[PDB]
């Protein structure tokens, strides 16, 4: 598939598990975060110390106890382990999931 | 304006 | 050119009128933020009412005065208007500037 760069945000909607998730595509983090509020409440979370450094403020999340395969609408695949925080407005798939899609990055 | 640099 | 999303950050490096910035790829970010210590000094800034919201949020950010001439090595051009800021580990290139640069994003 091919997505220009707009103003508009940049957005994928792929499988976690067996769950469907739409998010923001953040080349900016080479972590992903899912909202807690779309978080499913019997999948474990735990205390991490990472810091996520933010805009003058750091947060310190939690993060899915188990890895999860994450699939796309072209049956590809792989695993991460997302961050889960609350008070996001959008999910954020960072860098550790777009280089298992292998996306790049072009200009005529 | 959303500013998503975290890590 | 082409840039592979990777676990290291995407960088670009360009001119902003006469002076070279290098800067993160940021396609989650609205709007482009150089860091106040890379921010000359003689370049005019002014207040904003508006705020930057993602992790946190910073309320009434300064941004540059003027409007200022991006240029690539290949020397395609425009204009940006960024945000400057104290205390950020990188500068941030967002989705304002990115999209004058005709990048698409694509798969395999």
């Amino acid at each position: 598939w091919v997505q220009p760069i707009t103003a508009q945000k940049p957005s994928l909607t792929l499988w976690l598990d067996d769950k469907m998730f739409t998010g923001l595509i953040n080349t900016g983090a080479d972590v992903t975060i899912i909202k807690l509020e779309d978080w499913p409440p019997n999948w474990p979370i735990t205390d991490t110390l990472t810091n996520l450094r933010g805009i003058g403020q750091s947060n310190n999340p939690k993060q899915s106890s188990k890895y999860l395969t994450w699939r796309d609408k072209e049956n590809n695949s792989g695993l991460i382990k997302p961050f889960v925080i609350p008070n996001l407005p959008v999910n954020l798939w960072g860098r550790d999931l777009l280089s298992q899609m292998k996306i790049m990055m072009a200009s005529p | 304006p959303y500013v998503f640099a975290m890590h």
